């Protein structure tokens, strides 16, 4: 019926707690906002399921 | 030996009715057992 709801904290996944990195991210654009998007629509899913 | 246990973290999700109801919200600290939050 349903599955395990998972939110990756995109950013922190990719480097934790450095800005040194999270500046370098922030060129590649909307990639780590549409990663939170999906896995948040497949855990509020869940719950319609 | 000491053993390292990373700062603590977690999504931070907002409640809120309409703002055309009101501006007052509550928030929601996911998986944070929160005496921790003040001292932050
Ligand atoms: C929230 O965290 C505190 C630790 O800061 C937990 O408190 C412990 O609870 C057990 C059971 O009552 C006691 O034996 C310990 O002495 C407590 N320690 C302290 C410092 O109070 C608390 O249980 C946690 N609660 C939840 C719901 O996560
Ligand atoms: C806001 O809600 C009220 C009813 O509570 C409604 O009359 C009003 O049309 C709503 N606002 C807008 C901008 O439509």
């Amino acid at each position: 019926v349903s599955m395990t709801k998972t939110s990756v904290d995109c950013t922190m996944y990719i480097c934790g707690d450095s800005t040194e990195c999270s500046n370098l991210l922030l060129q590649y654009g909307s990639f780590c906002t549409q990663l939170n998007r999906a896995l948040t629509g497949i855990a509020v899913e869940q719950d319609k399921n | 030996i000491l053993d390292i246990t990373p700062c603590s973290f977690g999504g931070v999700s907002v409640i809120t009715p309409g703002t055309n109801t009101s501006n007052q919200v509550a928030v929601l600290y996911q998986g944070v057992n929160c005496t921790e939050v003040p001292v932050a």
